[PDB]
DNA sequence: TAAAACGGCCAGCGTGGCTGC
DNA sequence: GCAGCCACGCTGGCCGTTTTA
């Protein structure tokens, strides 16, 4: 239950149920670059990852490049470097087991790229992801440890 | 030869052919157009340069001459230097022809003076001529330019200066001491520079054979050289420049923004007549002849036209010494029957009228005046005038005046009576004055007017109001045959082919435009006795007011003020109470 | 060169006024009438009342058309020669308006609206640095708030710099008002147009919305959505890393105001 | 000089038709993953909020001034930052560089524009809201999209570089497949008139023509005929050749003839789906209307 | 994380004081 | 007594530091 969610039933994986609703809008995400150099004749490789496609901290490695090395032109290239979508929707739980008289409360869960658009705003879905707490809460520059859900 | 590194021209064969042009035009054109005074232009055009003390040109000229049509592709391709050294050999053909005499007009002085449109040009057009046409929507206010910028120093304050370049301002380090060791620091005053005088003006375009606006920047000597609503024909030259990022930082977005540097304007703050005036003024059936030449849609109603025709002549605005200021406003209504074309009637007033204006019912509000309304650009609260005030000076035309609101018809006793607006919120506490010639018309209840009913009755107007206009009006249908064959044959010659009398368009537009200022009709003591015999007749009637007296005064000095009378005569005051008693004898019932 | 030719208008209206005002006679005022007004002054203790057609008399129009080119480059003259008088004794609208009237007198009329509050001025910069000698006073007061001067002479360098004394200057109030255009002068079809207008000093608070007014010929130009407008807009790169841009608008400014109307 | 500063050329591929890969695509806008770029691909859809078409900067000339010569700056990215005084070969290794600024005569452009594509709404599921997308259109094929119509678009799929890892995606055009072929564009006009016209009871059949999918009303079809036709018109008034019929009555006449005359004829409104803005203001798109 | 602006650090030039002819 | 060399002061250029989008 989404009730009894926070701080214990935490960083594990959870159960979860409800109903869909306001679905978001649907970006696409790269993930793997291919860059090929004139004079060498050759491909390259280069990676980068985020908070939500590695389940676990690492260094985050962000500029798209050119000009590694020598001086050789990295041109990109396209259709062999990959992609996968990515989306956020929100999941307040049933209203009827809901306490004595209140608006029902809510959190989110991030999909993944197979799974975009599944859920439409308004239906009966259960949900079985893992919970995951992303950001620098507060420790940045006032209450923050925003949180979400995947591998779902 | 002289030569530009980036252009192909020369100084000298630039000169000499358009000197070759300017001694060479002999209707060339109409040899082009065989013909279907051969003087050339420019040597007329160039005295009326030179004698009056006062550069752009059309096309024809150097199409039909031979001569000059490399000049032609020239200026079409660099016409930022070409005009400039057209300036510079015309300043050479003054001195030329200034030669002759040598002291003319002060010599150092003068000496020192349409295809297709926007959305079919092509981004290829980059500086190019470009024919196109349209209307006006709004103009911007005046924006300064710096030409000569001002400097000045600290240490005895030297305050040499420097002049603006294409694109900026440079100024030294040091200046007092020169620029060296340093002294002091230079100082700018960013008012004692020199200035130009530029403004944008956005236009809308009329596309004949989506909707796309475009917009143009005027410079120093065609400010307010259009204005707005005007069909104007735009010639000008294509510009297109960079704009930043975020309008802060000097990364550059793609796309850079175009406009128009225009050049010529289609605008257009190639006594006599009038013994022919008098001429038609010294007709006798001058009283059917204007009237009847008036509206040929409608074959009656001669004394409604005769009304109307004075509407514009009415009155004498007579203030007095103390107080009275009583002016020449009469204002008539007229109602009835349907199948009348009333409105047409209404409008053809609205065209004769020079500043007419045609309102309507249920569309208006007491808040026709005070068109108080937000800004857009400044973001402010502005303060509008209303349609009367549009009204001011002329005739206004109201449609469907029963129909109006509680707010609306209300404001009108103050216009019918101190002939003001009243204006006391928290913006402006200000009243002012706007007189018009207020003329209306309605319907009444009943789809026919019966008789042996009130005319208060039958038509929905305050009856305080009612009584306060000048001459109310019946239209009624009629029960006839010859005037259902006029009327057929009429409006069926004016239905067909779809469009002995003399019809003057514009000799009466001119005729009460003359007449409103050379005419000052005198009603002196001879009147006065007639006025009396007439008004004892008249307020016999009774179970009649002073309100009839003030308009029988008032309308008889109305024709007067016709033909070109400054004085009353004893006679035209008959049919100027009997145009008021054919009404009240339809008050009977 | 500015100096000399304000100098040499200076003497000769301070000559003008120091000779008769008004032609006429012991019936009425005789002469000094613009003395008189400096005593009329003196008992109420307020500013100067000029006629455009007084200071028209004595040079027949060649002072007049010194002074009606450029004012604004002869204010600090007016006021020198006015304050050793002192010591020695104790229509147009806004179409109408150029480049070339800055400087230059010409009377406006017009619609008030939208007045605005009271708010004081400043004009008297007395900022120093953290050195003992922090006593300065700045005889800058120009359209920028640069209160601190760089270059004093105690030990401390330009870039020590303090606050500006608010409390030993001479400041005034003023408004600002955006006067509108008559409707009875805007052509049909037409909307109207706007401009803004300056009152400054002990004329303030004589504003009225909706009343006609008759303005000083004076008129100035304030330093600045005006980006993108598009035009070249200058920079300040001067001759020799990397200063901002402007485009700037027509305002006014005026120092004797009838209300008139 | 880069040859790729001198070019005044274009190339446009070219697709395969359907017919050979049958003997040796209907996308939809969902069946558009957001991982197929790069790739080929063929859409089809609704023209939607055309926008205007506007020059695009290519390359930046940059004339010395000084030593006479030209520096070149190509631009393939939206924005860019600007350069130095001069980068001549002579004003180097010197105490007085130049002083640069662009010009516009020897820079290069091209066409750009870009639109909007809505879904069929024939192929959207029974619970899902449509989408849309933009498509990039540039150099010839520019100025030949009207908005809302039915097309046969083909290009590659390419994102675009700006929360820190967000690609938003658009499409380059390569051709153009018009459904719904416009009018104006006698022969075959003849061919089927004069026909119609030695038919014989032809003015029965015009107007038992139109809609001919209710019984009755005949007369209400030569009402609706005479209003198809209109086309009517010195220092006067011009006539309008413009026809005005109000029906009154009830019931099962009640749409039914309403929607066929938009259809036979037209934009179908209601009285709450339009407001006072909508039957007669918003911020600019990309190219205060 | 990149770009722009200002201050601090590093390099080059000039004047005065000290030493030699 | 004057000229040349060394030491101290002043000026110019490059690198480092800080803030907004």
């Amino acid at each position: 239950s989404p009730r009894t969610l926070t701080a214990q039933h935490l960083n594990k994986l959870v159960s979860v149920e409800g109903i869909v609703t306001k679905t978001s809008l649907v970006r696409p995400k790269l993930i793997r670059s291919v860059h090929y150099a004139a004079k060498t004749g050759r491909f390259h490789y280069r990676d980068y990852t985020d908070a939500t496609t590695t389940l676990t901290t690492r260094i985050p490695t962000p500029i798209y490049p050119t000009e590694d090395t020598e001086g050789n032109k990295l041109t990109t290239e396209y259709g062999y470097s990959t992609f996968i979508d990515h989306q956020r929707i929100t999941v307040q739980e049933m209203p009827e087991m809901a306490p004595a008289g209140q608006l029902p409360r809510s959190i989110d869960v991030i999909l993944d790229d197979d799974l975009v658009d599944k859920t439409k705003p308004g239906d009966r879905v259960n949900v079985v992801g893992v919970f995951k707490s992303l950001g620098a809460g507060g420790m940045n520059q006032l209450i923050g440890f925003k949180t979400l859900i995947l591998g779902n | 030869l002289r030569i530009i590194w980036g252009t192909n021209v020369s100084i000298q064969e630039c000169t000499t052919n358009f000197r070759n042009f300017l001694m060479s035009f002999k209707y060339k054109f109409r040899k082009i157009l065989d013909e279907r005074d051969e003087e050339l232009y420019y040597i007329k055009q160039l005295n009326e340069m030179r004698e009056l003390g006062t550069l752009n040109l059309d096309a024809r000229n150097l199409l039909a001459y031979k001569q000059t049509e490399d000049l032609y592709h020239q200026l079409l391709n660099y016409p930022q230097e070409v005009i400039s050294i057209m300036d510079q050999t015309i300043k050479d053909c003054m001195v030329s022809l200034i030669v002759d005499n040598n002291l003319d007009y002060d010599l150092d002085e003068i000496e020192t003076k349409s295809c297709k449109g926007m959305r079919e040009l092509n981004p290829n057009d980059i500086d190019k001529l470009i024919n196109l046409k349209g209307l006006v929507l709004r103009s911007t206010p005046v924006i300064p330019d710096m030409k000569v910028a001002f400097f000045k120093c600290n240490v005895c304050d030297h305050t040499m200066a420097v002049e603006i370049d294409r694109g900026v301002i440079q100024e030294p380090a040091r200046c007092e001491r020169i620029d060296c060791n340093e002294p002091n620091s230079m100082s700018l005053i960013h008012n004692r520079c020199s200035f130009a005088d530029k403004q944008v003006i956005k236009l809308q375009e009329t596309p004949d054979f989506t909707p796309h606006s475009i917009s143009l920047c005027v410079y120093d000597e065609l400010v307010d050289s259009c204005r707005a609503g005007d069909r104007i024909e735009v010639t000008g030259t294509f510009r297109s420049i960079p704009i930043r990022a975020n309008s802060r930082q000097r990364v550059l977005k793609s796309l850079y923004k175009t406009y128009v540097d225009v050049v010529h304007v289609k605008k257009v703050l190639i006594d006599q007549d009038l013994a022919k005036i008098r001429e038609v003024a010294a007709r006798e059936d001058l009283y059917s002849l204007l009237a009847r030449s008036i509206a040929p849609s409608i074959y009656e109603l001669e004394d409604v036209k005769k009304g109307i025709l004075l509407q514009l002549f009415g009155g004498t605005n007579k203030t007095f010494t103390k107080g009275g200021r009583y002016r020449g406003d009469i204002n008539i209504l007229l109602c009835g029957d349907p199948s009348t074309s009333k409105s047409q009637i209404l409008q053809y007033v609205h065209k004769i009228t020079p500043r007419g204006v045609y309102t309507s019912g249920k569309g208006s509000s007491a808040v026709l005046t005070a068109y108080i309304t937000r800004d857009v650009d400044t973001k402010q609260l502005v303060l509008e005038s209303g349609a009367l005030v549009l009204s001011d000076g002329g005739v206004c035309c109201i449609d469907e005046f029963d129909k109006m609101s509680d707010s609306t018809r209300s404001v009108l006793h103050e216009v019918m009576e101190q002939q003001t607006i009243s204006i006391a919120k928290a913006g402006i506490i200000t009243t002012l004055n706007a007189r018009s010639s207020i003329l209306a018309s309605a319907n009444p209840i009943g789809s026919r007017y019966n008789p042996n009913l009130p005319v208060t009755e039958n038509i929905d107007l305050p009856p305080p109001l009612l009584s306060r206009f000048d001459l109310v009006y019946l239209v009624l249908d009629k029960v006839d045959e010859k005037n259902d064959r006029e009327l057929a044959k009429h409006l069926t010659n004016l239905y067909l082919e779809d469009k002995d009398d003399v019809l003057p368009v514009e000799f009466l537009t001119m005729y009460i435009s003359y007449a409103k200022e050379h005419i000052h009709p005198i009603i002196t003591e001879a009147a006065k006795t007639e006025l009396v015999r007439a008004y004892v007749g008249m307020r016999k009637m009774g179970d009649a007011t002073t309100r009839q007296l003030e308009s029988m005064i008032r309308l008889a000095e109305a024709h007067a003020k016709m033909k070109l009378k400054n004085v009353v005569e004893l006679e035209d005051v008959q049919e100027a109470v009997r145009l008021i008693r054919s009404a009240i004898k339809d008050y009977a019932t | 060169v500015d100096d000399v030719t304000g100098e040499k208008v200076r003497e000769a209206f301070e000559q003008f006024l120091e000779d008769f005002s008004v032609q006429s006679t012991d019936t009425g005022e005789v002469e000094k009438v613009y003395r008189a007004q400096i005593e009329f002054m003196k008992i109420y203790d307020l500013t100067i009342y000029i006629d455009y057609q007084h200071l028209s008399m004595r040079e027949n129009g060649a002072l007049a058309m010194a002074i009606s080119e450029q004012y604004y480059r002869f204010l600090p003259f007016l006021q020198k020669g006015l304050r050793r008088v002192v010591r020695k004794y104790a229509v147009h609208r806004i179409r109408d308006i150029r480049s070339e009237k800055i400087g230059s007198l010409l009377s406006i009329s017009g619609t008030v609206t939208r007045t605005s509050e009271v708010r004081p001025e400043l004009y008297k910069a007395s900022f120093t640095c953290d050195m003992c000698r922090a006593i300065v006073d700045n005889v800058e007061q120009s359209f920028k708030y640069t209160e601190p001067t760089f270059c004093p002479n105690p030990s401390c360098e330009n870039r020590a710099f303090w606050t500006l004394n608010v409390t030993r200057s001479r400041f005034l109030d003023w408004q600002k008002v955006r006067i509108q255009e008559n409707a009875n002068e805007i052509p049909t079809g037409s909307m109207p147009r706007t401009l803004d207008v300056i009152l400054r000093g002990d004329s303030v608070e004589r504003a009225k919305p909706g009343d006609r007014c008759k303005f000083t010929g004076v008129e100035i130009v304030v330093p600045d959505t005006q980006l993108g407008l598009p035009g070249v807009k200058p920079s300040s790169t001067l001759d020799t890393s990397l200063v901002r841009d402007l485009t700037y608008k027509i305002s006014f400014l005026a120092c004797h105001v009838i209300s008139i109307g | 000089f880069p040859p790729n500063l001198t070019r005044r050329y274009f190339l446009y591929f070219k697709p395969l038709s359907q017919n050979c890969a049958r003997r040796y695509k209907p996308l939809s806008v969902r069946q558009i993953k957001g991982d197929f770029l790069g790739q080929l691909i063929t859409v089809r859809g609704i023209i939607t909020r055309v926008s205007d078409v506007k020059p695009a900067v290519e390359v930046i000339a940059y004339t010395c001034d000084q030593c006479g010569y030209e520096v070149f700056q190509e631009v393939n990215s939206r924005t860019f930052t600007p350069l130095s005084e001069c980068t001549s070969e002579e004003c180097s290794q010197n105490q007085t560089k130049g002083q640069l600024f662009m010009s516009t005569r020897a820079s290069k452009f091209s066409a750009f524009q870009e639109c909007k594509i809505q879904e069929l709404s024939q192929q959207v599921p029974v619970g899902h809201i449509p989408r849309s997308l933009n498509i990039h259109v540039n150099g010839t094929l520019v100025r030949s999209l009207s908005p809302g119509d039915i097309v046969d678009v083909t290009g590659i799929f390419l994102p675009a570089p700006y929360a820190g890892l967000l690609t938003e995606t658009y499409l380059e055009a390569q051709f153009v497949r018009q459904h719904k072929k416009k009018f104006a564009s006698t022969s075959d006009v003849e061919e089927r008139v004069m026909e119609l016209i030695t038919s014989g009871d032809v003015y029965n059949r015009l107007a038992k023509s139109i809609a001919p999918e209710i019984y009755g009303n005949l007369d209400v079809k030569k009402a609706l005929l005479l209003l198809l036709v209109g086309g009517v018109d010195g220092d006067g008034m011009k006539i309008r050749g413009d026809i005005n019929v109000c029906l009154m009555g009830d019931p099962g006449v009640k749409s039914q003839l309403l929607k066929a005359i938009c259809k036979i004829s037209g934009v179908y409104t209601t009285g709450k789906g339009s407001s006072g803005v909508g039957l007669t203001v918003m911020k600019d798109p990309v190219t205060m209307i």
